[PDB]
């Protein structure tokens, strides 16, 4: 049972995400109410940053994010001297955070309170404490540079005392583990020349491969470092057993749109090696000296050491270096019914040309039952 | 997954990555002072400051409040959690 | 004909949203002289906000946005010895400023000074010195809070004078009227398990109802609260006649997709009544001890006192003591052809054997035409 | 709409709100001084500062400017005066 | 660049603007190196912004984004006194640069060196200091105002030496020429009356158009003038036959989508003339006293003097003092199959249904293939 | 295209304008100093805050230094030019 909650009715109507957040508010009752138990030594402190603590055990940090600025603009003394003076610059540093804080505070939905707080929340919220708190409160071996530089950070509101205006966050930092035999991988594409058309394959940017299954996965809100992708929640797609086919290599089944060609879109290099669109592009070879022509049964060409030593594609000119393990036949028949537009408004239009063409048959399907039937 | 076959077509894997979840999380308490001290002592005038950045933020957090304390009466825990 | 225009081929090419700020730009010409008539009172004035009086009375208020910042950083007076250190400052100051006026001003468009003034572009615009601006020049029910965090206010520029460098803008607070019977609703989906696959509902998430009309209404460019709505305009669209259908209750014009489906799409609360899809979510209860199960013909699940009263949702362990009203309230049969993708690639692989079948129906057409031919 | 039927198929009616609309706006008018005012006596210096930002910042409201007036020359009402 | 690379294996997997980032970056090895060469000096300098000369030759410009601050708020001498003072307020300083560094620094990619630097980017990078270097660093007749306002100014980090934290960057100004006999166009829709419907064509808002040549051309990335659009890449598209066959003048080639009407998607000013939808919209003539009536085979009307001289469109009142040429004629044969929705859930409810109305002509085929064999 | 036919339907173009693309660009070199200089002289005390901002600002800026470093080394532009 664990500790079963009661009275989930009070939410009205609420997302799983949103309970689950209710019930860990709950749970955090009392450090919650231990540190705004504080609330009056917390407010009399004059800091930026400070410790919180109880029994010379710490709960947490206090934090006030234009405490500095006003330290550093505000008279040792303000009398009728000042006051204007005073008042005025006080005045422009509260209504300046006060202006952050609204952007970040908006209730349109039914629990305020069990929204998440993102970092660019966090940062309008703690200013120049967001550092130095970071740097801190999470006994880590991930850096302060990746947790500022990214999403990994999460906040939620556990607690808020009005009249001293205190506001007690949560913060929490996933401790993160490998799921094994799983890889995300993002794909580009240069364009083809298939059928007398310049055109490049349509499928998925980002996938989840797991074995023989494959997701899109258009990691958007997620992190994402050069070896590893994570992930708060997930947002993987199904895929269609067409595009699933394609990227299991039935080129057959791939479908391609006609594109505007560039020079920025007809090659890549690849750990050395250039595939290259050599058909919608010139790729000169200087070394053997050849124009690298493209046959129409390879809709890209590799240019690996064995084609070139030394490549010129326009301004660029490099060499061409060993690849171990590439393999092709490099002669593929592909059908020009793979190529296509994927756009609504093109769909429409085919859509509305073959409703026709079958009107057509339903119409002809008329004309020859009542050719039959008279005999 | 056939990189090999997608290459050909001009499909290039740009990165491969491994995937991560979460399964434990570290936590830590914050608390946000929303208003500064002013340690300054003040005579013959009125900060005018103070008193409306109060106001309009204590209402900017009516909803939030009004929330956290619904929720905090609402939601028993049996024996917690 | 009170009050007529003249001269509207000035506007060069324009929409009616154009031509109506136009109008309403020299409307406001007298307001916005008599303002510009103090132009050098309100340059001498040094204050960050001021109020433009004219004969006793008020026609509006001056705001200097780096102002109380300025203020407090120069020194009473001017020297040779100070000028590069106050060159320094000043500079930076004014910098800083111009960085983000930069940011709201581009020359994009034939006629810029019809362009609104978005709450971003006065937040920038006003600096510290808009909450009291809006603190003091509207008189209504709406706290200041409310209309500093929302989309409500919006302004013209009204005025201009590049000398004295002074932009006078119009702000304008709409008066809301609630428009009678109409309700805007917001639809979430969880997963359903229907004909073997976990799917979900393909629905707008938004929509307005008024008798028995139902459109489409994403409030994007909208002020949302937790009853209301406010639109400026009206962004409204057309739906489907099956879409109508369905969100009317024929659920055999429902159209759902498979989706990966996981915890957190699995169920919500509804007022203390869980919807859960426990063919792909384990649905345990401990009191009475129990797996729900659900069965084919019941694509979700409905989860009130009379099942369970006390459920665990992995480790969401939570009591129901809420009712759920019993209208079921017929058969619930939905057709595999209801499953599919909306996916424009899908879509797009769909037609094009949709398209390779009429063909072959089209070739059997001209066949069968010969066999009758020949009797 | 039939929220009921809709349920069944796991699609949940999350809120109703109602519509708005307005027939009046409160206006007000609000002056920009985009250039500070620098009241300490200037003896032997020249504040580079202050020029470039209003060379700057005019050249950026040119076209603002140049349609204002357009519009304030060519578009005249046959009733207001 | 011109000369020949050897190495680009080191690259791994790069783009063709990868490659040439890098291609760049190698090129620039002196001119970063004998800048870097000056890092002590630099360095040693407390300046915003500084010339970095050797031999009576600047190299280039050292920024300091937040010196000035600094500069106005650090203590003639540090003690022991203030020492808690001066390194609050120093550390909020930095802390409020360093969180501003994070959000735009994510390490997220193979080569994040080759990442171009955006004006975004730079605003923060160089803060306060951006105005005064943009105003001395080129030499060019394009404004100061134009370049901190667009998007024509990037950037790419060229070196960087950590123990100094120094970071040089190459800043380029393109240099732009117009592309011969080529226009990109906007294009508006007002709501037209069709076949007893209110409907939108549904065309690209923005093309390029040269000769007979002409292609989608949204230009998100561009820079945009009143007159002019600076495009770095060519992101074209290509249009189906049928959309050229509209945007040429075939109208029955056209697509309409049925909308939700408004007042302001009703008419447009067009050089003094309007164009409005005056079936949807009351068009009430003032002088001649009239209601313009539309013929439903006239999709909109045109409203020039010869109709009116003054109209009364709700609350906007203005005279017509334009003359329209008789580009006419105004009666247009359009089908109603013309009329549909592009949404991709519509499209898809549309596939289905001619999907099932194929699905049974195939049928009726098979078992007219029965008749036809007992005959 | 033909604009006056596409008028009949309520296609209104509202802008045309020219394209332009570049041939060549005017460069100029910044460098930027990340860490800040204080002239004041210390006695008797750590300004702490400095290090910390060193450290995290390093730790930010490690990626990019090693990939200049790695294609600065190993990307190697042959003889001539
Ligand atoms: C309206 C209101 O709540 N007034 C409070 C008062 O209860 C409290 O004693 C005082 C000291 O913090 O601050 C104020
Ligand atoms: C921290 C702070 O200054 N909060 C004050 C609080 O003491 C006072 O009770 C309230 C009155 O409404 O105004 C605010
Ligand atoms: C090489 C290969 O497996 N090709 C398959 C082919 O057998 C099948 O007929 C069609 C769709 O499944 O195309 C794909
Ligand atoms: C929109 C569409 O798919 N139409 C195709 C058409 O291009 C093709 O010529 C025909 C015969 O192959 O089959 C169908
Ligand atoms: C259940 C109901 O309300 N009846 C109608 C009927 O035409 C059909 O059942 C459905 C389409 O399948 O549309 C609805
Ligand atoms: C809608 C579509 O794209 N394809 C369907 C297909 O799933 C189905 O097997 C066939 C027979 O009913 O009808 C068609
Ligand atoms: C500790 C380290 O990383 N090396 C250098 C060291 O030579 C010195 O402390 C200083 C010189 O500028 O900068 C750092
Ligand atoms: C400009 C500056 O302060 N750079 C310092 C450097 O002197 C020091 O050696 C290094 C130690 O890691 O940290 C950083
Ligand atoms: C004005 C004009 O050229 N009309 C043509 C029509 O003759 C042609 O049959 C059709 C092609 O789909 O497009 C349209
Ligand atoms: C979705 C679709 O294209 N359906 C159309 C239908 O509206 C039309 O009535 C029919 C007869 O022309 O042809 C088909
Ligand atoms: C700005 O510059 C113009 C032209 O140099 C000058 O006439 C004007 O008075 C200045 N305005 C302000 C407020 O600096």
């Amino acid at each position: 049972f664990a500790g079963v909650v009661i009275g989930l009715a009070a939410l009205g109507v609420a997302t799983a995400a949103q309970v689950t957040a209710a019930v860990a508010l709950v749970k955090a009752n009392e450090n919650a109410a231990a540190i705004l138990n504080l609330k009056n030594a917390i407010q009399k402190t004059n800091a930026a940053v400070a410790d919180v603590v109880q029994a010379t055990q710490s709960l947490g940090t206090a934090v006030q994010a234009v405490q500095d600025h006003i330290n550093s603009v505000v008279s040792p003394a303000i009398t009728a001297a000042n006051c204007k003076a005073q008042d005025a610059i006080i005045g422009s540093i509260l209504n300046l955070y006060l202006t952050e804080l609204t952007t970040i505070f908006h209730n349109q939905i039914t629990n305020p309170a069990l929204s998440p707080i993102t970092i660019q929340a966090l940062r309008i919220l703690l200013g120049s404490t967001l550092p130095t708190v970071v740097e801190k409160s999470f006994n880590t071996q991930i850096s302060a540079a990746e947790l500022l530089s990214s999403g990994l950070l999460t906040g939620q509101i556990v607690g808020l005392d009005l009249t001293y205006m205190q506001m007690v966050i949560k913060i929490e930092l996933p401790t993160l583990t490998v799921q094994p035999a799983t890889q995300i991988i993002d794909l580009a594409t240069i364009s083809a020349f298939i059928n007398n058309q310049e055109v490049m394959a349509q499928l998925p940017t980002r996938v989840m491969v797991t074995g023989s299954l494959i997701q899109a996965y258009p990691a958007s809100q997620c992190t994402i470092t050069p070896n590893t992708v994570y992930c708060r929640y997930n947002d993987a797609q199904v895929l269609s057993d067409d595009t699933m086919a394609c990227l299991q290599g039935n080129l057959t089944r791939c479908t391609f749109s006609p594109v505007v060609g560039s020079f920025l879109t007809r090659f890549v290099l690849f750990d050395g090696i250039v595939y290259a669109n050599c058909r919608s592009m010139l790729c000169k070879c200087m070394q053997p000296a050849a124009v690298i022509l493209q046959p129409s049964s390879s809709p890209v060409t590799v240019i690996d050491m064995y084609k070139c030593v030394s490549l010129q594609l326009d301004n660029l000119r490099f060499t061409i270096t060993q690849l171990a393990n590439v393999t092709y036949n490099s002669t593929i028949k592909l059908e020009s019914s793979q190529i296509l537009s994927i756009d609504p408004l093109d769909i429409s239009q085919n859509l509305a040309a073959v409703n026709k063409s079958l009107s057509d048959a339903l119409q002809h399907l008329a004309q020859s039952d009542t050719y039959l039937s008279a005999i | 997954l056939d990189p090999a076959a997608l290459m050909q077509i001009g499909v290039i894997p740009t990165n491969v990555r491994q995937l991560m979840y979460y399964t434990e999380a570290s936590s830590a308490f914050i608390v946000v002072k929303l208003m500064p001290t002013i340690d300054s002592p003040i005579s013959g005038c009125n900060i005018t400051s103070i008193s409306s950045y109060n106001a309009t933020v204590t209402k900017l957090l009516q909803p939030i409040g009004e929330n956290l304390e619904t929720i905090r009466n609402q939601l028993i825990p049996t024996r917690r959690r």
